[PDB]
């Protein structure tokens, strides 16, 4: 995360124009969460609430987005560290108010950011059925157990485009295949019962 | 074919464990392999195995790799809407290997000078994160 | 028909300097008639143990009937 | 221009003084044009109180006959001499021949604009833009020092799935070649005006 | 309505299926059958053609005269453009085909052979 | 024409009884060839004239459902059917369907209606 | 002349039409030309102006085409290269009425100009740009092939202004090559700027 | 300006003075043959046995020599700067003169190969055109609608692509006007100074 | 200056340049070279071995050969494009400075192949598509689940369409009701009547 | 896996083609309508010869016999 | 044509003859006489002498221009020949062109292989203190010094003093990942191990 | 020919009228210039099946047709371009129908039936290695 600038802090002075502390609080919370497209929507929301110019509102949302994520990225654990980020000429009551808001949310921010990391597609749900196969077109009678494994999987919607973000795949396992992968996955479990690897 | 698969499986286990030479000798005799074959394994593993273990370590488990980097530097002189320009432009080409398809995809990106410095500052953050691990 | 896996820790990210999140990646190779497909799935630490706990129930019911 | 036996019988009933008076003929004829050209699908277009005495099976049959002849006459660019010939064949009187021509002439331009709007076509180029760059270096080659042009065409058609811009690059020789082709094409339009 | 028309049911068997409805609803439905039977039957026949991988939904055509090209200045070649809308996999796909005088003659000559067989059945 | 022996030999005979015509022995060779090939040629012409999908194979199995993740005890059987389809000269698709004991019998009666349609049409000339 | 060596036919046609045109209508048209340059759809407003002025569509098209060309060619010139005195002189050689010249000059040089410059600079792009760049840094502890790996890598995700997006993994030997390449190009941009300022600017 | 030979690159080239210049001439031949056609490792074990050195010694020397020629051609380094670069290596005038000729003999051909590596933009190949008048349609039976049918052929990655397009007459007159102004720019005093000074 | 074979335009500068390269051959081998290029324009292939074998007379380098074949192809194609006669071509090539013997030779080969050239150039003229063939099957429907007895014919069409020469035809396959088929055939016959009025 | 929403059939004769004046062979054409995950419904059609139908119909009678005695 | 071919650092704007009348030819004659001394043309010429066209006197002027033009094409390349060849390649291909297209890919492979063998690799690592951030140029220079790609010498040496040597190409950890595993996950590992004991 | 001479003379004067008007930027084009310069949208030919009254209708079918339940025929399609295309193709089929052996037809249908009877009457890695070696 890049540092802030006097232009961004001047945009934060627009919060002195803002109508209430919770409006500031709202803009802080949403600007952390908001995407760029969300920032266009939030820009309309900001202009409607503040009635400041679109330039002031956009720079303000940019300044809060940059400021909040800078703290979250560094994980500044105290007011003293946060306050050092602000310039000495800033409006002290607003600067102190922002520090209070930032302290409350920062714990939530690291939790929310940690969930939304980039990854390979995530497992959403897992279901299974065991059947015994009893007959087929080619064997009159059988008694072979089988597992059907059903997994529901989600990909980042920005990578999906036309396709749906979530899909399901079935996978069939014989116990021979099942036993092979139970060994493979068991290795990792043994090496965490004591809290570090073998 | 079975013999080649059997030899592969023996060497695959040696990579996974990263077996020391003397331990490998005993395991070969434990499957009742003859002494000359067991010694032949130990010699061949000794030099070549360490390079092979490193080559396995660099393997990636992902559908796509970055494969190639390439760039061209240009000077803008004019376009239909402005005359008398003197702007450095960079084109970056990233070659991404999609091993699911065995096909390489070439991604082209324009940068202005300010945009390329912003990109540089992010790479400098990644390097500091990497440097924190050592 | 095949499975490959990678067990790791996320040390840092673009949103947080320090993270420390354990993950498991699986590659499943699935025969679909004449052709095969690769399915990539990432599991969190809680998901891995829930997954392993279920697949051990599967084993048990595959070993007894009626 | 050919017309089915169904259409001809509808006109033979419009030609009657008994079935339709001169008033009802005018009102049905106007309803015919309206139902062709109005964007509102006015289901009550035939509910004129002066039409109410006509058998609704006959009324709705002659209305579709009229509209069908209007579209066929329009498509085939029918002149008043053609219209008047066919109407007199259907035994129309001189007053109703005048009435039909008056309504047709009033609507002719709107009908022809409608008929001409139906179709599919190729993607239509609408604009062009260009960039001039001087090529300096590659990570494999220094002192390139050659100009290149970066050209974009803007296309504006939706008759088939398409992307709105076509981008390509030209050297000096390639752009000089391209311009010569387009001027060769333009010189052929000029020749065609001498026909 | 699809079921009773497709099966060519007798009126008495339709009445017996309507025994539970209000008398005006019974009478309404019988009247709808008598007035619309032939129109519904044609809709079914159209749906039987859709038991196929692709169907021609609509077509259009244009006649044009080519006056010149980069190859030859006194070209004066008539061409037909035929546009097809083909419904497949629940989607409509646009196709276009361009024909000279001789290609159009071969096309029409082939469809006239098909039409001769159609008219032995139709 | 898909000629029968009377048509085949009459046509070939007319070809023999003309200037530069084939010999009767050549026609006999052609007839012997055509006897075996007639079966193969006819079926090839069917494939050439078909550009909808065709049935390439049917396969099925029946399973006893016993337990699932949540349903600790199941017993109702199920039929699983794989249907292989393709167009001439193209790669096969596989369609896989699952049926309970009720839907198996609903489909079975639907096929019995096809057979009874055929039987009527060929009995109507009686 | 800023119009090039030979006068474009649409500009010559427009310049003779201006003698008949009320200045009120000229200033109404000029707003539509300027706003179209800023990318605003004006087709319906132009049509209303047409019937209001009783201009046939053949004359609207000639006027609008000629005004667009004149402004396009002037606004593409830097303030070092077209200036109010020479612009006004050159337009009088077209016999444009002097009051209309003053209106045209106010568009090219007045407070409208900075927004027009911003729109004109957007058109130099031809390839897509980086819209977002995210990463995570991971260490592999174990793998199917190795009981202990301990090998870092960077997973990267790019979003481009094209609306395309890519997620791919970078070996650390490949990250070093990428980082080197980007710093090298930045040195060579700065060297090229110094060549230009000391030889092309004088 | 000068070549900055890395210490490993120097250590590979140090094999060159260890053998007769007639063998270095053979290394020069096979080096440029690999650039021209592709490398074939089967020769390295042959020269190894002939010279009583390891195959890696032959490989390192020859692949180091190819890189010397490639980097010189990339830079288009002058004969004077080339010598000032090479004299960091200690070997004698006969080998220094051999290498200089081997560079100047081949730099223009190598630079042609090196030009193929650049980022692969789509580019113009050819254009076809046809003047069509539409005279009738299914819906309307007499018309004159002139259009220019255009077929644009493009290259990318060595693969040809084609696009079929349309213009009206007045748009075609606009297209020529704009791309004539494009060609006129290279004649302006601004672009003349760039070509004159950025060299 | 304007020339008929240039299309009532002044001569291109690259053409006027390379006309001076034609004068460098003997008149006897300039005529032989015309035959090789003209064969290629007629689709009969090209013999690069013969082209190179005879142009060794003038000691052409491969850049001369490329420019020579290019200018002969331009002259012959563009005269045939505009239906210029060999009498005009000879006179107006001489205006550009081609020697009178070279002018002669070049035009007595054009005079022999002028007519087959124009027939080939019409075949090569821009096409969007070509109809390569038609296939059809007629079916009769007996009964259905959806309608107890149907008893209607149905048609299947397959149209082979070629986008470019030397490529396999794309099949367009579709099914039609007998009503849709009847209206399609009737519409194509109306189009054909209009076509026949034009040519 | 997939589930049948509907089943339809038609019986017809192939009468004539451009290559073969007398085809005159019967077929059964089946349309299957199937629901995917999340209920997306699609259709698939295929032809059978009359011998193929008899086999197809015969095997479903085997399925119905085993499914009772499973 | 010779003047514009030379590009001799003058704002040469002038028009070709176009078979123009008197008037245009006179204005051009003044411009030519104006350009010649700025090109340092050794031979003088006069506008009236252009109209009378004294070949005897104009000949040395042409000798200057022709000699300078030839020299400039010999370094810059002949454009019209490159156009002629481009018209060939659009539809024709010599046997040597087909050969080059055949072997192109295997040749290209050899140079990307050499580029990997001799790639720059990170020799030094800079200290995190004494922030170099004060300008873009010294940050970018410091980065390139990490790959050895070096008051110019004094700038390097003061920058190089902020660095430490290196010896490894891949950042493989000495099992220090336990520190970040345990220090942040272990409480979650203890919860999960406890719950998946209790559930069974 | 006089007829083709009249056509070519009409063609040439149309091209003049189009060349005489400049290109106008798409955001400024009024509807006339949208048609000439190709930024108007054409609509595809799409036909819907109509219901028409029948004069010979009697009984219950007539009682339907005589009522507001049968809409006026062109108004049965919402859009004028589809409304035009529907009437055009409806009238085209009527011409095909009205412009178009019983022993021959019965014979063919009996020939088809015999073929149906004759057709029916035939009824009358380390992972896979670990599995193979240690879990198979």
């Amino acid at each position: 995360m890049a540092a802030l600038t006097a232009e961004h802090f001047a945009a934060l002075q627009s919060l002195l124009k803002a109508s209430s502390k919770d409006v500031v609080r709202q803009l802080c919370q949403e600007s952390f969460s908001s995407s760029a497209l969300g920032l266009k929507k939030l820009l309309d929301v900001t202009c409607s609430s503040l009635s400041v110019t679109q330039e002031e509102a956009e720079e303000l949302l940019q300044a809060l987005h940059r400021l909040t994520r800078l703290v979250a990225f560094r994980d500044l654990s105290s007011a003293e560290a946060i306050l050092a980020l602000f310039p000495e000429n800033f409006h002290q009551n607003l600067k102190n108010l922002l520090t209070k808001i930032i302290l409350e949310h920062v714990s939530t921010w690291r939790t929310e950011a940690q969930a939304n990391q980039i990854s390979l597609p995530r497992l959403v749900d897992l279901d299974w059925r065991v059947d015994i196969k009893t007959s087929s077109d080619s064997i009159s009678r059988m008694a072979v157990p089988t597992c059907l494994l059903q997994m529901k999987i989600q990909e980042d919607p920005s990578l999906c485009g036309d396709k749906p973000s979530i899909s399901a795949v079935t996978v069939e396992l014989s116990k021979e295949t099942l036993d092979t992968m139970l060994d493979g996955l068991g290795r990792i479990r043994d090496q965490l019962s004591a809290v570090a690897s073998k | 074919h079975l013999v080649l698969e059997t030899i592969s499986f023996i060497l695959e286990q040696a990579v996974y464990h990263n077996v020391k030479p003397a331990a490998l000798q005993q395991q070969l005799e434990n499957i009742h392999l003859r002494q000359d074959k067991a010694e032949a394994f130990v010699n061949t593993w000794s030099s070549m195995g360490q390079e092979t273990v490193e080559k396995f370590r660099q393997r990636i488990l992902a559908p796509c790799k970055l494969e190639t980097v390439g760039w061209q530097l240009n000077l803008q002189m004019a376009h239909s809407a402005q005359a008398k320009l003197k702007s450095p432009q960079a084109v970056l080409q990233l070659g991404v290997n999609n091993e699911d398809s065995k096909s390489l995809e070439k991604v082209l990106v324009e940068f202005s000078h300010k945009e390329l410095f912003d990109f540089y500052n992010k790479l400098e953050t990644i390097q500091a994160q990497l440097d924190s691990l050592t | 028909i095949d499975m490959e896996w990678k067990f790791g820790v996320t040390s840092g990210s673009s949103e947080l300097e320090k993270v420390g999140s354990i993950f498991l990646q699986l590659k499943l190779v699935v025969k679909k008639g004449n052709q095969t497909e690769n399915v990539y799935i990432e599991l969190t630490l809680p998901q891995f143990y829930s997954f392993l706990h279920e697949m051990e129930r599967v084993r048990t019911s595959m070993e007894c009937f009626c | 221009m050919e017309l089915s036996e169904s259409v001809q019988k509808g006109f033979q009933m419009l030609a009657d003084p008994r079935s339709f008076d001169s008033n009802a003929f005018t009102l049905l004829l106007r309803a015919a044009f309206q139902s062709l050209l109005d964007a509102q699908a006015d289901e009550a277009v035939l509910d004129h109180p002066d039409l109410k005495h006509i058998d609704p099976v006959v009324l709705k049959h002659c209305h579709a006959a009229a509209a069908t002849y209007i579209l066929e006459a329009g498509k085939h660019r029918a002149d008043k001499s053609t219209l008047s010939t066919y109407l007199e064949d259907c035994k129309f009187d001189r007053e109703r021949i005048e009435l039909f021509c008056t309504e047709y002439q009033n609507n002719k331009n709107s009908l022809e604009i409608l008929l001409g709007s139906i179709g599919r076509s190729l993607p239509h180029i609408t604009d062009v833009s260009w960039r001039l760059e001087y090529q300096i270096k590659t990570n494999q080659l220094h002192r390139m020092y050659r100009p290149a042009y970066l050209v974009t065409l803007s296309v504006q058609n939706t008759d088939s799935p398409s992307y709105p811009e076509i981008s390509f690059s030209c050297s000096m020789e390639q752009l000089q070649d391209l311009v010569g082709k387009l001027k060769d094409a333009s010189k052929s339009l000029e020749r065609a005006t001498q026909l | 309505f699809k079921a009773i028309v497709g099966k060519n049911l007798p009126d008495e068997e339709i009445f017996q299926q309507l025994n539970q409805l209000n008398s005006l609803h019974q009478e309404t439905i019988m009247k709808c059958v008598k007035s619309r039977k032939d129109e519904i039957k044609q809709a079914l026949s159209r749906e039987i053609v859709a038991i196929s991988s692709a169907q021609l939904q609509d077509f259009d055509w244009q006649v044009k005269l080519a006056l010149s090209s980069d190859k030859i200045a006194a070209l004066r070649m008539p061409l037909l453009s035929l546009h097809l809308d083909v419904k497949e996999n629940g989607e409509v796909k646009p196709y276009s085909i361009e024909m000279s005088r001789e290609e159009l003659q071969n096309l029409i000559q082939s469809l006239e052979a098909a039409n001769k067989v159609v008219l032995q059945l139709k | 024409a898909d000629m029968d022996f009377n048509q085949l030999e009459a046509f070939l005979t007319a070809q023999t009884k003309k200037q530069g015509g084939i010999t009767s022995d050549q026609a006999a060779v052609i007839s012997k060839f055509w006897k075996s090939h007639k079966t193969k040629i006819r079926e090839s012409l069917m494939n050439q004239s078909r550009w909808n999908s065709g049935l390439r194979g049917l396969s099925w199995r029946v399973d006893g459902k016993s337990q699932s993740r949540h349903s600790a005890q199941i017993h109702t059987p199920v039929a699983i059917i794989e249907l292989e389809l393709g167009k001439y000269g193209q790669e096969s698709e596989f369609l896989c369907l699952e049926f309970d004991e009720v839907k198996v019998n609903q489909i079975l009666k639907t096929l019995s209606e096809v057979e009874e349609s055929i039987s009527t049409l060929i009995s109507q000339p009686n | 002349s800023f119009l090039g060596a030979q006068l474009p036919p649409e500009v010559a046609a427009m310049a003779r039409l201006l003698g008949d045109l009320d200045r009120s209508t000229f200033r109404k048209l000029l707003k539509f030309v300027v706003s179209s340059l800023q990318g605003e759809d004006c087709r319906e407003a132009v049509q209303r102006l047409g019937v209001s002025a009783n201009l046939p569509e053949e004359q609207l098209g000639a006027l609008l085409a000629g005004m667009h060309t004149l402004l396009q060619q002037a606004l593409r010139l830097p303030p070092t290269s077209l200036k109010p005195d020479t612009f006004r002189d050159q337009l009088q050689e077209l016999c444009i009425p002097q009051d209309l010249v003053g209106d045209l000059a106010s568009v090219v040089f007045g407070s409208q100009r900075p927004l027009l410059d911003s729109v004109a600079q957007q058109q130099g792009a031809w390839l897509p740009h980086v819209a977002d760049f995210r990463w995570r840094v991971d260490v592999a502890i174990s793998t199917s092939a190795l009981a202990r790996s301990l090998q870092p890598s960077v997973l990267m995700q790019l979003k481009l202004s094209d609306g395309s997006a890519y997620r791919f993994e970078v070996p650390t030997a490949k990250f070093q090559e990428l980082r080197y390449s980007v710093a090298l190009v930045l040195k060579e941009m700065a060297d090229l700027e110094k060549r230009c300022e000391r030889r092309l600017q004088d | 300006m000068l070549l900055e030979l890395s210490e490993e690159h120097k250590e590979h080239l140090a094999f060159l003075p260890q053998v007769d210049s007639a063998v270095v001439a053979e290394f020069g031949r096979i080096a440029v043959e690999f650039l021209r056609r592709g490398a074939n490792p089967k020769i390295y074990e042959g020269a190894a046995r002939k010279l009583n050195v390891s195959s890696d010694t032959v490989q390192h020397g020859v692949e180091g020599l190819t890189y010397l020629l490639t980097e010189s051609s990339k830079l288009m380094i002058s004969e004077l700067d080339f010598q000032d670069s090479v004299f960091v290596l200690g070997f004698s005038e006969e080998l220094n003169k051999l290498l200089l000729q081997l560079y100047l003999d081949n730099r223009k051909e190598i630079r042609t190969i090196l030009s193929e590596l650049a980022p692969s933009l789509p580019s113009y190949h050819n254009l076809e055109w046809r003047l069509d008048v539409q005279l009738a349609s299914r819906s309307l039976r007499q018309q004159i609608k002139p259009a220019v049918t255009i077929k644009l052929h493009l290259n990318q990655n060595g693969d040809h692509n084609t696009k079929v397009l349309q213009t009206d007459p007045a748009t075609l007159l606009h297209l020529v006007q704009q791309l004539e102004q494009a060609l006129e720019e290279m004649k302006t005093n601004h672009c003349r100074r760039v070509v004159r000074n950025i060299k | 200056m304007r020339f008929r074979f240039c299309g009532d335009l002044d001569c291109p500068d690259w053409v006027l340049a390379e006309i001076s390269t034609l004068a460098k051959m003997s008149s006897v081998k300039l005529r032989l070279l015309c035959s090789q290029v003209l064969k290629e324009l007629l689709g009969q292939g090209i013999d690069y071995e013969k082209i190179l074998k005879l142009t060794a007379d003038a000691k052409f380098e491969s850049g001369d050969v490329k420019a020579t074949v290019a200018v002969l192809s331009f002259i012959l194609s563009s005269a045939a494009k505009h239906s210029v006669d060999g009498e005009s071509l000879s006179s107006e090539l001489q205006q550009l400075g081609l020697p009178k013997e070279h002018a002669a030779s070049l035009c007595r080969c054009y005079e022999e192949k002028q007519s087959p050239l124009q027939k080939h150039l019409r075949v090569c003229s821009l096409r969007m598509n070509r109809l390569a063939g038609v296939g059809w099957r007629v079916d009769y429907t007996l009964s259905s689940s959806l309608l107890q007895s149907v008893e209607e014919p149905m048609v299947h069409l397959r149209l082979e369409v070629a986008a470019a020469p030397g490529t396999p035809a794309q099949p367009v396959a579709m099914s039609l009701s007998a009503d849709k088929f009847q209206v399609l055939l009737a519409e194509l016959k109306q189009a054909q009547t209009l076509m026949s009025s034009l040519g | 896996t997939n589930q049948l929403v509907d089943f339809q059939w038609k019986l017809g004769m192939a009468v004539s083609s451009d290559t073969c004046r007398s085809l005159k062979y019967p077929y059964v054409a089946v349309m299957l309508k199937v629901a995917d995950h999340s209920g997306q419904v699609k259709t698939k059609c295929f032809e059978m010869t009359i011998p193929q139908f008899q086999n197809f119909y015969r095997q479903f009678k085997e399925i119905a016999a085993v499914i009772e005695t499973v | 044509w010779c003047i514009t071919t030379c590009n001799f650092d003058v704002d040469v704007d002038l028009l070709f003859q176009e078979n123009s009348t008197i008037g245009q030819k006179i204005a051009l004659s003044e411009k030519i006489v104006s350009v010649l001394p700025r090109m340092k043309c050794p031979h003088q010429l006069e506008p009236h002498q252009i109209q009378g066209m004294d070949f005897i006197h104009i000949f040395p002027v042409v000798q200057w221009l022709v000699k300078r033009a030839i020299e400039t094409k010999e370094e810059m390349g002949d454009y019209i020949r490159s156009y002629s060849v481009s018209q060939f390649q659009k539809t024709y291909s010599l046997p040597e062109d087909d050969d080059f297209i055949k072997r192109k890919e295997k040749a290209i492979k050899t140079v990307v292989d050499l580029s990997e063998v001799y790639k720059p690799r990170r020799k030094y690592k800079r200290h995190q203190g004494a922030e170099e951030l004060l300008d873009e140029e010294s940050r970018i220079h410091a980065t390139l010094l990490e790959y050895g790609r070096r008051a110019e010498e004094q700038r390097i040496q003061s920058l190089m003093t902020k660095m430490t040597a290196m010896a490894n190409e891949e950042s493989r950890l000495t099992a220090s990942s336990v520190g970040q595993i345990v220090g942040l996950c272990s409480a979650e590992i203890k919860q999960i191990v406890s719950e998946y004991a209790e559930k069974q | 020919a006089g007829d083709s001479a009249i056509l070519l003379r009409a063609i040439g004067s149309q091209i003049r009228d189009q060349l005489a008007l400049p290109w106008v930027p798409p955001h400024l084009r009024t509807p006339k210039l949208q048609h000439l310069q190709g930024s108007a949208l054409q609509k595809p030919f799409h036909a819907s099946r109509l219901v028409v009254p029948e004069l010979s209708s009697r009984g219950e079918p007539r009682e339907f047709q005589a009522s507001p339940l049968l809409l006026p025929v062109p108004t049965q399609v919402p859009q004028p371009v589809g409304r035009v295309a529907s009437l055009l193709e409806h009238h085209a089929l009527q011409l095909c129908q009205q412009t178009g052996t019983r022993a021959q037809r019965q014979r063919l249908q009996k020939q088809l039936t015999e073929h149906l009877r004759q057709s029916w009457g035939l009824l009358g890695s380390r992972f896979t290695h670990s599995e193979k070696f240690t879990f198979h």
